[PDB]
């Protein structure tokens, strides 16, 4: 709305590796979640198709098209509720403390629907698991939400 | 039907229906959780299942 964020129009230049001012279809996915928007990889995929969009072919893009897909995504964002996060992987362990083994959410994250690499599991647990292969998800989803 | 053996099944498919023996389900499921289903069904032909 500008609100009008002129820095959403300041980051397409920073992830246009050409310079022309236009941001491929496969970049639409990573960059809408570098401007604070976490549409799944489905979603990202449908509103694409929906629109006779293919993500097969070449894709160029237009600043015009990028920031109407950016705010059809933005309502989309009363999703995001902690008190479902810290739940969830409340019931994926017993007891009364929250620790996942370290295997059950590298394993679980990289084949469970959308599926995410061994790399970037890895990236996501560096720190916040250590040595004993318990992962406290009650300050490892506190982290996953700072950034 | 007079043996039992119908009435057992009816008995059964009133509860918990369909029931799978479990490498017939490693092999058809590993490749939901791939890494950790596998190792479950590998490691113990039941207790992987689990």
């Amino acid at each position: 709305s500008k609100a009008a964020a002129d820095d959403f129009k300041e980051a397409f230049l920073l992830f246009d590796r050409t310079g022309d001012a236009k941001i491929t279809a496969s970049q639409v996915g990573d960059i809408a979640r570098a401007l604070g928007q976490n549409p799944t990889n489905a979603e990202i995929n449908k509103i694409l198709g929906n629109p006779s969009k293919e993500e097969m072919n070449a894709a160029a893009i237009t600043f015009e098209e990028f920031l109407p897909m950016l705010q059809a995504a933005a309502n989309n964002k009363d999703q995001g509720t902690f008190e479902d996060f810290v739940e969830g992987l409340r019931v994926f362990d017993k007891e009364g403390n929250g620790t996942v083994m370290g295997a059950e959410l590298r394993h679980v994250l990289a084949t469970l629907g959308e599926k995410m690499t061994e790399e970037e599991v890895e990236e996501l647990m560096k720190g916040q698991e250590d040595s004993n292969g318990c992962i406290n998800y009650e300050a490892f989803v506190k982290h996953i939400m700072s950034v | 039907r007079c043996n039992g053996v119908l009435e057992g099944i009816r008995i059964c498919r009133k509860g918990f229906p369909s029931r799978v023996l479990y490498a017939d389900f490693k092999q058809r499921y590993r490749v939901l959780n791939a890494s950790a289903i596998p190792e479950g069904q590998f490691m113990d032909s039941k207790k992987a299942s689990e």
